[PDB]
C-alpha cells in the first residue's frame, strides 16, 4: 500500500480493535439498557448533520461530560493503542474537564502522560500545544501563548512541570491559577449564560477565556503540584502502561497473525534487556523503543513478502499474498528486527548476554546476519589500500568489519549518528574506510569535514552577530553548512560527512538539536533557517557519553566501537604493512606517488630505505605474531603500575616509532659504510637487540626503576634472543650499538671536569647516565617528530635534559610555553602568529615558521595544569590532540583548514598524584609517549655534584682534598632530608635537586 | 493563607518590626505548615498549631458540618443516605491514613477536595437518575457509576500502587451497594469480635447527625478494618521516634568515641569477598551470572566501606589529613546519618548507620557463603542453596534469574512460566529440579499452615522455608479461595518485588485479607 | 515498647507534677492569650496542618 | 600629569565609525568609551579631596563638566543608535510595513533622514571634542530618543492589535508575526509559520496567481480542498483571509465528515464488505475523518 | 592573591621573567620608545624593537624581587601549589611563625 493509506489502515485497525474489545465487554456483561453505566463510560459519538453551526454538529459524550468537536485539521497523527490505562486517563480527564478543573497526570517517564493528553485533545478535535519544560523553555513567550490559548480555545500540556526552576515555576503557576479560576467561574449555575464575558488578568490586560480551553500539568514525582494549584487540578497516576496490549495491537496492525504470542514474548524480553544488561546511558528500552522495533519488524516482514513475490514472479508461479504471509516465520522477523536495531548500541560484553536472553525468551530461533557482498568486497580493497586487516565473521578483524557494516546501516537509516567507542578502538579507521568504499561503490565522491567542537569557542563555531551593527558572522559549522547548501562546485552531488571528533557536552549541541531532529533544520540568531541537505550526515566520533544530554543521544543513531574490536594483531599487521610499503626517508616525494600508483609495480626497490626496512620487517615478523614476545610483554606490562593510565596504542606507537628509528640508524650505517653494508646476520642481531631494547623502554618507560627491572626480568625469562650476560645489572641499563652485541651505557658516561666558573650555571649540562639514556631516547623520539611528553617530580631538570638533547640538533628553536589553570588555546594561537606565518600554498593554507629550513618546537612546561571544564575535556589538550592527529586546525577568521609545517609539541609534566594536576585524556595520551624522569639517585647525585664540588674547590688548591667527603656529606644529608620531611606533613616540603 | 507568598511574608515581617501598633490592634496570620514560610516571621510571632482532632466521629462531624444542610436535603431523600455513606467512606480512608504502611501502602493526599468532587459526582448522577422524583428505589440508584467514579478518578486518581487500588475497590464495593439501604447493614464487622456497627435506620440528615453524635468514644483500628494491633504498632513507632528526637536534642573529644565506634565496625564487617570464577560452563547458567554480579557489587561496596572506615580511624587517630569526602563522611558518622556513598542498594527510609552496618555484615556473610558454595560445587550447588530474599541487593533480579534457569533447563520459553509458592516447615526439605529454597520471608497479619493462610492477630509470622516453583502456565481459572499477596522488600512497603498467590483456609473472606493489609516481607 | 509513650507520660507526671500535661488536653483559650501575653506588634501565626 | 593625561587622552580620542550595510556610518566600542568616561569622572570626583586639591581647581571642575557632558550625550546616543538600528531593520525588512503604518513610517523616515545627516556630520569630524561642540546636538538627540521610542511603542501597539484580531497570531513570535503581516504579496513566504499557528496545517494550496486559497496541505502531503475557496483578492488583509481560511477549513472538514459518515453507515449495515469499495472509501477521505 | 586571575600573570612573571600580553599595541610602542631610550641611555645601543624589547626584560629579571606574604594555612598553601607551582619552584620560602 502507499504510505498514507498504510497509516490510515493502521489507525483504522487500532481503533477497530478497541471497538471490538468494548463490544465484547458489553456482550459479556449482558448490558440491556442504553443508559447503563457499563455503556456510558465509553467514548460515544453522536452526529447530527441537521445542526446549522458546524462546530456544534458533533457531540462527543463520555460518562457525564459532553464536548463538541473543534474540527481542527490534525493531519495524520499518531493514534494510541488505547491501553486500559488510557481509558482511565480519558475518564479522569473528562471528569476533570466537566468540573472545570485541569488534569494533572503524574508518574515516571515513558508512561505516556503527554501522549495520552495529546491524544485526548486530538480525539475531541482540539488544537493541542506541548510546552517542553526542560532548559529549552521560552519563558518570555508564555504570556503570549497563554493569551492565545484563552482567545482561541486550544489546549495546553506541559511535559515535566517540576523541571522548572523555582521563579519560573512560580510565575507559570500564578498564570495557570488565574486562568483556571477564570475557567471555574464558568461553572457557576447562577451565572448568566446569555452574556458570559469571563475575563482573566493576563499581561496586565483582560483576556476572554474560551470555554473549550483547558490546561494540563504533567508531573514527574521523584516533586508535587504547587500549593496554589493543588485545589484546582485533578491528578491521575500513570505508574505503568500496559506494554503487552500496546504491542499486541500494533503488531496485529502490522500484519503479524500471531500478534499475542509475539507481544507476550517481546515485552518481557525488553524488560530483561533493561535489567540484566549492563547499565549504560545510551541504552533505550522504553515503550518508544518497543514501538519502533515493532514498526521495523513490520517493514522487514513486508520486505520479505515483496522479495518472495518478486522471486515467484521472475519464475512461472502465481503469487498469493495471504499464502506467502501464512508460510512465513514471524518470530524470526521480530528477532531480526530486534538484533538490527539493538546490536550496534551494545558494548562487547553485553552481546553474549543479549543473545542468551534472546534464546531464553525466543527458544529455537536464530538471527541470520544480512551480508552485503559488494560492499564487503569494496571494504577489502579499501582496507588493503590503506594497510588495514580485513576479516569475515570470526576471522582476524571480523568484528571491525562488522562494526563498519553497522555504521553503513546507521548512515542509511539516520541522518545524524555517533560512534562512541573508547580510545584506540578504530572509530576513525572505520568511517574513513566506509566513506572510501562507498565512494568507490556508488561512484559518488566522499568528502569529510572534521570539525573539532571544543578547540574553538561556541561563538566561533556557530557564529556571532554584532550587537551594534547587527552584522552576522558565519561560524565554522555554519560556514561549512552554507558552503554545502550553496553547492557552487556541485556540493549537492557529493556525500558530505561532518565528523566532529570531539567530546559532547550540552553547550555546543543545543543549536544542533534542531539539525539532529526530524526537522533537519538549523536556526540561527540572525533568523536564517538552514535546511540540512539530504547528503549531509552529521557524525560524532566521541570517546564516552558521560556529559551528553538524553535529547542528543535519542535524536541520533549510534554504533558502539568497543575496545575488543581492535585486536592487537590488527595493529601489528598495520605497522608491518606500513613499514614494508611506506618509505621513511621520503618527504613530499614518494608520498603522492603511492596514491598515483594503484599497484606500485616496478618500484619495489625505489630506495635502499625500502629494501632495508623490508629486511627489518622480515627480521621482526616472528616477534609480532599473536602469541609473540611483544604481545606477552604488553600483557605483563598492563598488570604493572605506571605514572599515567596505560593505553595499548600509546605503547604500540612508541615501540613502532623506536623501531622506525632503529631502521633509520641501519640506513645511516649503510650510508657511512659504502664498501661493506651491514649483512643479513648483523642486521638480524641488531634488529632483535633493538627490539628487546625498545620493548623495555616503551612498555616500562612510564614506571620507576624497580618495576622496569621487573619487566626486564620477565623479558629475560620469556625471550629467546641472547641478552647481556652480566649478573646484576638491569637490561634497561644496556644500549645496542650498530654491532650485534650490547654495550653498557656507562661506556658513554665520561667524567668531564667543569671549569671554575659556571660551576652551577643552568646551561651546565653535565653528561650523566640519565642525561645519556634519556638523551638517546629524546633524540629517537624527536627524529620521528612526535609530541614527546616528559613526566616526573618537579625540578628533576626534565626541561634541562630536554634542552640538553634538543640543543644537539641545529635545526630546532625552542619556544617555551608555561601552562596554568588560565591557559587557553588562544595562547597557542598567539604563539603561532608570533613565531609563524600563514603561507598560502596552492593546496591550502599552511602555517610554517618564518625561518626556512628550521623546525619549531613548542615546549609546554605543565601540560596537566590547564583546568578541566565543568564537563572535563581541557580545551588546550583538545587543541593539541586535533592539531597533532588531524595535522592542522581551523582558523577563527577565514574558517578554512590550516596544515602545520615543521611544528612539534614536546612538553613536560608533573605526576597526576600531585595536587592540582588534572590527568590527561586517553585520546591525547595515545599519540604522546611518556618518559619518567625520576630524581637522579644516590650514585648519580654523588657523581653529578662531585664533579661540581671539584670544579668549585679548584679555587683553593689546599681545600681540594676534601671535595669527595664534602660531596658524600651533602648527598647523605640531602637523602635524610628527603626521607624525613614528606609532603604529608606539609605541602611545601619538596626536596628536589635544584636545591 | 499567607504561606503562598514567602517574599511578601518577609516584607510584612519587616513592616511589623517598623510600626507603632495600638494596644487593641492585632494581626492574625492563618497559614498551613510549609517549609516556604520565613524563619524571621516564625521567630517574631506566637505560633499556634491547629491539628484536626483525630477520630472517626470527629471526621464525620467535620464532613457533615462542611456540607450545607440544604444540599443534603435536596430531593430525593435517598441523597441523605448517599451523603452519609460517602462521609463514612471518607472518614474510613482518612483515619486509615494514620496507620501506615499497613493501612495504606503510602500516605496519599486524601483531602477536602476529593470529598467535594465525590459530592458533586453524587449530586449530578442522582439528579440524572431520579429526574426529580421525591423517592426512588435503591435499585435504580446508579451504584455502578458511583463506585467506578470514586474508584478510578475521584479517589483513585492519586493511587499508584495496584494493591491500594484493590483495597479502595473493596471498600467501595462493600459500602456502595443496594444492600446499604437495609435496616441491618453492618458498616464494619468484628469491631471487638462481637459488636458490629450498624447503619442508622433514619432517612433524614438530622437522624444521621444524631447517630454520628452517638458513636461511642472507644475507637479501635478494627473500625477501619485493620487488626487491633495496628494501634500498638503505631504506638511503638511513635515511641521510637520520640526516643530519636530526644536523642538528637541531647546531642547539643568525640574523636575517641568515633575512633572506637569505627574500630568496632571494622572488626564486625567481614574482611574480604572472593569473586566467582568465570568458567566456560558457568557463564551459561543464569544463577551463576546473577550471583557473580551480586558478589562483584558486594565486594566493590565492601572494599569502599572498609577503606573509608580505615581512613576514618586514621583521621580519628590524628595521623591523616581530612579530605572533603573524608570530612563529609566523618560528619555523617558523627551525626548518625547514613552516608550517601554507602547506599548503592535499596534501604528502608530513615535507617541509621548502626543498622546499616548490622545489615551489611549479614549480607556480606551470606555472599561469602554463596561464593564458597559456588567455588566448591561449581554450578550445581547454586541451584540448591537457600538464599534470603532480603540479603540480596536486587531480589527481583534473583526472581528473574530463577525463571531463566528453569526455562533454560526445561527448554520451556520464559513467557509460559507462572510462580507457585509452597511453604515447607520441615528442615532441609527436598528440592525439586524446578524448586528454589527461600528463607527470611515474613508474613504480616497471617499464619501459614499446610500452604493455607489464616487470619491472625500476631504482629508478624516468619515463614520457615519458602519454596519458589516455576510451573508451566495453565489456563485454569483462579479459584475463589486464592488471594494474591504482595511481597514488599522491607517493612516500609515502598518497593514491590513480586506477587505470590496463596490459598485461603476454612471460611475467611478475601475481602478481609485485602483490608487487613496482609502481605509478605522479604526482611523484617 | 508499644507503651513507651504512655509510660513517659507517667514519668513526666512523677517529675513535674500530675497536671503538667493536663492544660494541653483542654481546648485552647484564645481570649486570655490574645488579650494579654501578646504584644500588638507580634503577629499571631495560627499555623494548621494542611 | 594626571590632568595632562586626561587632556591628551580626550583630545586624541576618536570615535570608531563603521560601515552599516553601506547605508550609513555607525559607532561601536561603547564599552571601552563608557569605561574610560566612568574611570575619569571617578578620578576627578575623588580629586576634590587631598590637601593638594587647592591648586588647579578650576581646570578640574571644567574637565569634570566636560566628562559629565560627554557621559550624558553618549548615554543618550547609545540608546538612540540601538533604537534606530532596530527600527531600520524592521522598516526595511518588508515592503508592506510602510503601507500598514503610514504615520509611523513617515515619522521614522523623517527621523532617519535627520539621523543620517547627523551621522555624516560626525563622520566629517570624528573627534570627540568636535562632536561635543556641535550646535545643540543634545537637544536633537533627546528628541530622537523620545520620537524613536514613540514609534517603537506605536508599532508594538499595532502588533498587539493584529494579534488580537486573529487569535492564533499569539502562538507566533514578534519577528515572525511582522514577517507574516509584511509579506502579504509574497504569500509563499508564509508557509514556514503555519505549523505553529495551526495543528496539522503545514502549508496552504494557492491558486495559479496566488490570489485564491484553494485548500490546505498537511505535513505528509495529505490535503483538504475547500468547499468554497477563500478569495485573497476580495479580502486583501492578512487577518480577513486567514480567518476565512480557518473557518472554511472547519466547515469543509464538517461537510466531508458528514459525507464520510453517510458512506460508512452503508458500509456498517452489511454482512460482507468488498475490499475494493472499502479501500476506495479510505483513500477518498482524510485519515482523521 | 585570593583572586585566581592575577595568579597566572604572577606565575608567568616569576618563571619567565616577563609576562607576554601585558605590553601590547600603543602601550608596547611606548614601552619600546622608553626601552630604546633606556637601552641607548644604558649604552646598550639598540634600535630594533625585537632586540630592544629583550633589553626591557634584561633590566627586569635583574631588578625585580617579588615578595609574597602568606598567612600559615596548609589547605590554602596546597591550593596555591595547585594553581601556581612557581611559588614553590622559583620562590624560596621563609617561615617565621609566632614570636618565641
Ligand atoms: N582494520 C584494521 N587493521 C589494522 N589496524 C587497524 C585497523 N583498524 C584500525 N587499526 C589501527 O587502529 C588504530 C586506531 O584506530 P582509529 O584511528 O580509528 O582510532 P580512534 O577511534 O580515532 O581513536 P580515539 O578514540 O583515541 O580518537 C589505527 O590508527 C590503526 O593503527
Ligand atoms: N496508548 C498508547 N498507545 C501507544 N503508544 C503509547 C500509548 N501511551 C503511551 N505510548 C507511548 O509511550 C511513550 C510515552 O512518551 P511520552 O508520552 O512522550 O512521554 P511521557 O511518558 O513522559 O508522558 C511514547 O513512545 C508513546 O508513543
Ligand atoms: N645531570 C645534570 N646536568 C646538568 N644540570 C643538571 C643535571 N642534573 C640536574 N641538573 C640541574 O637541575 C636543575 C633542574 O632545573 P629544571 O631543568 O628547571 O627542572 P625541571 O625540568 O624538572 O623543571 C637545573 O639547574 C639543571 O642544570
Amino acid at each position: 500500500q502507499p504510505p498514507l493509506r498504510r497509516r490510515k489502515l493502521e489507525h483504522l485497525i487500532t481503533e477497530l480493535v478497541h471497538q471490538r474489545d468494548v463490544t465484547r465487554s458489553l456482550i459479556k456483561s449482558k448490558i440491556d439498557n442504553a443508559k447503563s453505566f457499563e455503556w456510558l463510560s465509553q467514548m460515544r459519538f453522536y452526529f447530527d448533520p441537521k445542526q446549522t453551526d458546524v462546530l456544534q454538529q458533533l457531540s462527543i459524550q463520555m460518562a457525564n461530560a459532553k464536548f463538541n468537536y473543534g474540527f481542527e485539521y490534525l493531519g495524520v497523527q499518531d493514534k494510541l493503542v488505547q491501553t486500559p490505562l488510557t481509558d482511565r486517563c480519558y475518564l479522569t480527564m473528562t471528569q476533570a474537564l466537566e468540573a472545570r478543573l485541569g488534569g494533572s497526570p503524574f508518574g515516571p517517564a515513558g508512561t505516556g502522560k503527554t501522549e495520552s493528553v495529546k491524544a485526548l485533545g486530538h480525539q475531541l478535535g482540539r488544537f493541542v500545544l506541548v510546552f517542553n519544560c526542560d532548559e529549552t523553555f521560552d519563558f518570555q513567550a508564555m504570556g503570549r501563548i497563554f493569551v492565545g490559548l484563552c482567545q482561541v480555545g486550544a489546549w495546553g500540556c506541559f511535559d515535566e512541570f517540576n523541571r522548572l526552576e523555582e521563579r519560573m515555576l512560580s510565575a507559570v503557576s500564578q498564570q495557570v491559577q488565574c486562568i483556571q479560576e477564570a475557567l471555574r467561574e464558568h461553572s457557576n449555575p447562577n451565572y448568566d449564560k446569555t452574556s458570559a464575558p469571563i475575563t482573566c488578568e493576563l499581561l496586565n490586560k483582560q483576556v476572554k477565556v474560551s470555554p473549550d480551553m483547558a490546561i494540563f500539568i504533567t508531573m514527574n514525582p521523584g516533586s508535587n503540584l504547587p500549593d496554589n494549584l493543588k485545589k484546582l487540578f485533578r491528578s491521575l497516576a500513570m505508574t505503568k502502561p500496559d506494554r503487552q496490549l500496546i504491542a499486541q495491537v500494533m503488531l496485529y496492525s502490522q500484519g503479524f497473525r500471531t500478534a499475542e504470542v509475539l507481544a507476550n514474548k517481546i515485552v518481557p524480553f525488553f524488560k530483561l534487556c533493561d535489567e540484566q544488561l549492563s547499565s549504560q546511558s545510551h541504552y533505550d528500552f522504553g515503550l518508544r523503543a518497543l514501538k519502533s522495533v515493532l514498526v521495523s519488524a513490520g517493514n522487514v516482514k513486508r520486505e520479505r513478502i515483496q522479495k518472495i513475490k518478486r522471486e515467484k514472479e521472475e519464475r512461472g508461479e502465481a503469487v498469493d499474498e495471504g499464502e506467502i504471509a501464512e508460510n512465513l516465520p514471524e518470530q524470526e522477523i521480530l528477532i531480526q528486527s530486534v538484533c538490527e536495531t539493538m546490536v550496534p548500541k551494545l558494548v562487547a560484553e553485553d552481546i553474549p548476554l543479549l543473545f542468551s536472553l534472546l534464546s531464553d525468551v525466543f527458544p529455537g530461533v536464530q538471527y541470520h546476519r544480512g551480508e552485503m557482498t559488494a560492499l564487503r568486497e569494496e571494504l577489502k580493497k579499501v582496507c588493503q589500500e590503506m594497510y588495514l586487516t580485513y576479516g569475515d565473521g570470526e576471522e582476524v578483524g571480523g568484528m571491525w568489519v562488522e562494526k563498519v557494516l553497522q555504521l553503513y546501516q546507521i548512515t542509511q537509516i539516520n541522518h545524524g549518528l555517533m560512534m562512541v567507542g573508547p580510545s584506540g578502538s578504530g572509530k576513525s579507521m572505520a568511517w574513513r574506510v566506509l566513506l572510501k568504499a562507498l565512494e568507490r561503490l556508488e561512484g559518488v565522491e566522499g568528502v569529510a569535514h572534521i570539525i573539532d567542537p571544543k578547540a574553538i569557542s561556541k561563538d566561533h563555531l556557530y557564529g556571532t552577530l554584532d550587537p551594534n551593527t547587527r552584522e552576522w558572522t558565519d561560524g565554522l559549522f555554519t560556514h561549512v553548512l552554507r558552503k554545502i547548501i550553496d553547492s557552487v562546485r556541485g556540493e549537492l552531488q557529493k556525500r558530505q560527512w561532518i565528523v566532529f571528533d570531539g567530546d559532547v557536552d550540552p553547550e555546543w549541541v543545543e543549536n544542533l538539536n534542531s539539525v539532529l531532529d526530524d526537522n533537519k533544520l538549523l536556526t540561527l540568531p540572525n533568523g536564517e533557517r538552514l535546511s540540512l541537505p539530504p547528503n549531509v550526515r552529521i557524525m560524532f566520533e566521541v570517546q564516552d557519553l558521560k556529559y551528553a544530554t538524553l535529547a542528543t543521544v535519542s535524536r541520533c543513531g549510534m554504533v558502539w566501537f568497543s575496545e575488543d574490536v581492535l585486536s592487537t594483531d590488527m595493529i601489528f599487521n598495520n605497522f608491518l604493512a606500513r613499514l614494508r610499503s611506506i618509505p621513511l626517508d621520503e618527504g613530499e616525494d614518494e608520498a603522492q606517488r603511492r596514491r598515483k600508483g594503484k599497484e606500485d609495480e616496478g618500484e619495489e626497490a625505489a630506495s635502499p630505505m625500502l629494501q632495508i626496512q623490508r629486511d627489518a620487517a622480515t627480521i621482526m615478523q616472528p616477534y609480532f605474531t599473536s602469541n609473540g614476545l611483544v604481545t606477552k610483554a604488553l600483557e605483563h606490562a598492563f598488570q604493572l603500575e605506571h605514572i599515567m593510565d596505560l593505553t595499548r596504542l600509546r605503547c604500540l606507537g612508541s615501540l613502532f616509532s623506536m623501531l622506525h628509528q632503529a631502521c633509520r640508524n641501519v640506513a645511516q650505517y649503510n650510508a657511512n659504510h659504502p664498501d661493506f653494508p651491514m649483512q643479513i646476520e648483523q642486521l638480524e642481531r641488531y634488529i632483535q637487540r633493538y627490539l628487546v631494547y625498545a620493548i623495555l623502554w616503551s612498555l616500562s618507560g612510564d614506571s620507576r626503576l624497580k618495576m622496569r627491572a621487573e619487566l626486564g626480568e620477565y623479558i629475560r625469562r620469556i625471550t629467546t634472543v641472547p641478552l647481556p650476560t652480566a649478573p646484576n645489572i638491569p637490561i634497561i641499563d644496556y644500549e645496542v650499538s650498530i654491532s650485534g652485541e650490547w654495550s653498557p651505557w656507562q661506556a658513554k658516561v665520561p667524567q668531564i671536569e667543569v671549569e671554575t666558573h659556571k660551576v652551577a650555571a643552568p646551561d651546565v649540562v653535565v653528561p650523566t647516565l640519565d642525561t645519556v639514556r634519556h638523551e638517546a631516547l629524546l633524540y629517537t623520539w624527536l627524529a620521528e617528530h612526535k609530541p614527546l611528553v616528559l613526566c616526573g617530580p618537579p625540578g628533576s631538570g626534565k626541561t634541562m635534559t630536554l634542552f640538553s638533547a634538543l640543543r644537539a640538533l641545529p635545526d630546532m628553536e625552542v619556544v617555551g610555553l608555561n601552562f596554568s589553570s588560565a591557559t587557553t588555546p588562544e595562547l597557542l594561537l598567539k604563539t603561532f602568529d608570533h613565531y609563524c606565518e600563514y603561507r598560502r600554498t596552492p593546496n591550502g593554507v599552511v602555517l610554517a615558521p618564518v625561518q626556512l629550513g628550521k623546525w619549531l618546537v613548542l615546549f609546554c612546561d605543565e601540560i596537566n595544569l590547564p583546568d578541566m571544564d565543568k564537563y572535563g575535556t581541557q580545551r588546550v589538550i583538545s587543541f593539541i590532540r586535533q592539531m597533532v592527529e588531524h595535522g592542522g586546525f581551523y582558523r577563527t577568521s577565514d574558517q578554512t583548514w590550516v596544515k602545520l609545517e615543521r611544528i612539534q609539541f614536546v612538553g613536560a609534566c608533573n605526576p597526576p598524584t600531585d595536587p592540582g594536576r588534572k590527568p590527561l585524556s586517553h585520546r591525547f595520551l595515545r599519540h604522546v609517549p611518556v618518559v619518567y624522569v625520576d630524581y637522579p639517585g644516590p650514585a648519580s647525585l654523588t657523581q653529578i655534584y662531585g664533579t661540581f664540588n671539584r670544579a668549585m674547590l679548584r679555587l683553593i688548591p689546599s681545600l681540594r682534598t676534601y671535595a669527595e667527603p664534602l660531596t658524600a656529606a651533602m648527598v647523605e644529608f640531602y637523602t635524610m632530608s628527603q626521607e624525613r620531611f614528606t609532603q604529608d606533613t606539609q605541602p611545601h616540603y619538596i626536596y628536589s635537586p635544584r636545591e | 493563607n499567607v504561606h503562598l507568598a514567602p517574599g511578601w511574608l518577609m516584607q510584612l515581617e519587616k513592616k511589623l518590626h517598623s510600626l507603632q501598633p495600638h494596644a487593641c490592634f492585632r494581626l492574625f496570620l492563618t497559614m498551613e505548615i510549609n517549609p516556604k514560610v520565613p524563619v524571621n516571621l516564625l521567630r517574631a510571632g506566637r505560633i499556634f498549631v491547629f491539628e484536626p482532632p483525630p477520630g472517626v466521629k470527629a471526621n464525620m462531624l467535620r464532613t457533615f458540618s462542611s456540607i450545607p444542610v440544604s444540599r443534603i436535603c435536596k430531593s430525593p431523600n435517598e441523597r441523605a443516605r448517599l451523603y452519609f455513606l460517602l462521609a463514612w467512606f471518607h472518614a474510613i480512608i482518612q483515619e486509615r491514613l494514620r496507620y501506615a504502611p499497613l493501612g495504606w501502602s503510602k500516605k496519599y493526599e486524601f483531602g477536602e477536595s476529593d470529598l467535594r468532587s465525590a459530592c458533586d459526582t453524587v449530586d449530578t448522577w442522582l439528579d440524572d437518575t431520579a429526574k426529580g422524583r421525591q423517592n426512588i428505589s435503591p435499585d435504580k440508584i446508579p451504584w455502578s457509576a458511583l463506585k467506578t467514579l470514586m474508584a478510578q478518578s475521584i479517589y483513585g486518581g492519586r493511587v499508584d500502587n495496584e494493591f491500594d487500588q484493590r483495597l479502595l475497590n473493596t471498600f467501595l464495593e462493600r459500602l456502595f451497594t443496594t444492600r446499604s439501604f437495609d435496616s441491618e447493614f453492618k458498616l464494619a464487622c468484628k469491631v471487638d469480635g462481637h459488636k458490629d456497627i450498624q447503619m442508622p435506620d433514619g432517612i433524614r440528615r438530622e437522624e444521621f447527625v444524631q447517630w454520628v453524635e452517638l458513636l461511642p468514644d472507644t475507637q479501635t483500628p478494627s473500625w477501619l478494618g485493620l487488626p487491633n494491633n495496628a494501634e500498638r504498632v503505631l504506638l511503638t513507632t511513635q515511641g521510637v521516634d520520640m526516643i530519636s528526637k530526644m536523642l538528637k536534642m541531647q546531642m547539643l573529644a568525640w574523636m575517641r568515641t568515633l575512633h572506637t565506634t569505627a574500630s568496632n565496625w571494622l572488626h564486625l564487617i567481614p574482611q574480604t569477598l572472593s569473586h566467582l570464577k568465570r568458567t566456560v560452563e558457568n557463564i551459561k547458567d543464569p544463577l551463576f551470572r546473577f550471583f557473580e554480579r551480586e558478589v562483584k557489587m558486594g565486594a566493590k561496596l565492601l572494599q569502599d566501606v572498609r577503606q573509608d572506615l580505615a581512613d576514618v580511624v586514621q583521621v580519628c587517630e590524628g595521623k591523616k589529613k581530612q579530605t572533603n569526602y573524608l570530612r563529609t563522611l566523618i560528619n555523617e558518622l558523627v551525626k548518625g546519618i547514613l552516608p550517601r556513598s554507602w547506599s548503592h542498594y535499596t534501604v528502608p527510609a530513615g535507617m541509621t548507620v548502626i543498622q546499616w552496618v548490622s545489615d551489611f555484615s549479614e549480607r556480606i556473610k551470606q555472599l561469602q557463603n554463596i561464593s564458597l558454595a559456588a567455588a566448591s560445587g561449581g554450578a550445581k550447588e547454586l541451584k540448591n542453596i537457600h538464599v534470603c530474599l532480603g540479603g540480596l541487593f536486587v531480589p527481583e533480579a534473583y526472581i528473574t534469574a530463577t525463571r531463566q534457569y528453569v526455562a533454560q533447563a526445561n527448554s520451556w520459553s520464559l513467557e509460559e512460566l507462572c510462580l507457585e509458592v509452597n511453604v515447607t516447615t520441615s528442615q532441609g526439605a527436598t528440592l525439586d529440579a524446578c524448586s528454589f529454597g527461600v528463607t527470611g520471608l515474613k508474613l504480616q497479619g497471617a499464619t501459614c499452615n499446610n500452604n493455607k493462610l489464616s487470619l491472625s492477630n500476631a504482629i508478624s509470622t516468619a515463614l520457615p522455608l519458602t519454596q519458589l516453583r516455576w510451573v508451566k502456565q495453565t489456563n485454569t481459572e483462579k479459584k475463589a479461595s486464592v488471594v494474591t499477596l504482595p511481597v514488599y522488600l522491607n517493612f516500609t512497603r515502598a518497593d514491590l518485588i513480586f506477587t505470590v498467590d496463596f490459598e485461603i483456609a476454612t471460611k475467611e473472606d478475601p475481602r478481609s485479607f485485602y483490608e487487613r493489609g496482609v502481605a509478605v516481607l522479604c526482611t523484617e | 515498647p508499644d507503651r513507651l509513650l504512655a509510660m513517659a507520660h507517667m514519668f513526666v507526671s512523677t517529675n513535674l507534677g500530675e497536671s503538667f500535661m493536663s492544660i494541653m488536653e483542654q481546648p485552647l483559650d484564645l481570649t486570655h492569650i490574645v488579650g494579654t501575653e501578646v504584644k500588638p506588634n507580634t503577629p499571631v501565626l495560627m499555623c494548621s496542618v494542611p | 600629569e594626571f590632568l595632562k593625561q586626561i587632556r591628551e587622552v580626550w583630545n586624541t580620542y576618536e570615535l570608531d565609525l563603521v560601515n552599516y550595510q553601506n547605508k550609513c556610518r555607525l559607532i561601536r566600542g561603547w564599552d571601552d568609551l563608557f569605561n574610560k568616561v566612568k574611570e575619569h569622572i571617578n578620578s576627578v570626583s575623588a580629586m576634590k579631596l587631598s590637601p593638594y586639591y587647592k591648586v588647579f581647581e578650576e581646570d578640574a571642575l571644567s574637565w569634570e563638566d566636560k566628562l559629565n557632558r560627554i557621559m550624558a550625550l553618549f548615554d543618550v546616543w547609545i540608546d538612540v543608535q540601538r533604537r534606530w538600528v532596530y527600527l531600520e531593520g524592521i522598516f526595511t525588512g518588508s515592503a508592506d510595513i510602510k503601507h500598514l503604518l503610514p504615520v509611523e513610517t513617515q515619522r521614522f523616515q523623517s527621523i532617519s533622514t535627520e539621523f543620517l545627516a547627523l551621522m555624516k556630520k560626525v563622520s566629517k569630524s570624528p573627534l570627540v571634542m568636535d562632536v561635543l561642540n556641535i550646535q545643540g546636538v543634545q537637544r536633537s538627540l533627546e528628541r530622537l530618543a523620545d520620537l524613536l521610542g514613540k514609534i517603537q511603542k506605536a508599532l508594538g501597539e499595532y502588533l498587539e492589535r493584529e494579534r488580537s484580531s486573529f487569535p492564533r497570531f499569539y502562538f507566533v513570535g514578534d519577528e515572525d508575526l511582522l514577517e507574516i503581516i509584511g509579506n502579504s504579496k509574497n504569500v509563499a513566504k508564509l508557509q514556514k509559520h503555519f505549523k505553529k499557528m495551526f495543528a496539522g496545517v503545514s502549508s496552504i494550496i494557492l491558486n495559479e496567481d496566488n490570489s485564491v486559497v484553494l485548500g490546505i496541505s498537511s505535513r505528509e502531503g495529505e490535503e483538504v480542498m475547500f468547499k468554497t475557496p477563500v478569495s485573497i483578492t476580495e479580502h486583501p488583509k492578512i487577518n480577513e483571509w486567514l480567518t476565512l481560511v480557518e473557518k472554511e477549513m472547519r466547515v469543509t472538514l464538517a461537510k466531508l465528515l458528514a459525507e464520510s459518515v453517510t458512506e460508512v453507515e452503508i458500509f456498517g449495515k452489511a454482512t460482507s464488505i468488498d475490499p475494493n469499495t472499502y479501500i476506495t472509501w479510505i483513500d477518498k477521505y482524510q485519515a482523521q475523518l | 592573591v585570593l583572586d585566581s586571575g592575577f595568579l597566572e600573570r604572577m606565575n608567568t612573571l616569576l618563571a619567565n621573567g616577563e609576562v607576554p600580553g601585558l605590553f601590547e599595541g600603543d602601550e608596547y610602542a611606548t614601552l619600546m620608545t622608553q626601552c630604546k631610550e633606556g637601552a641607548q641611555k644604558e649604552g646598550l645601543m639598540l634600535d630594533s624593537h625585537e632586540e630592544l624589547y629583550k633589553w626591557f626584560t634584561s633590566q627586569v629579571i635583574r631588578n625585580l624581587h617579588v615578595v609574597f606574604t602568606m598567612n600559615p594555612s596548609s589547605e590554602g598553601l596546597k591550593d596555591r601549589a595547585a594553581t601556581s607551582p612557581a611559588l614553590f619552584n622559583r620562590c624560596v620560602l621563609n617561615w617565621f611563625g609566632d614570636w618565641s
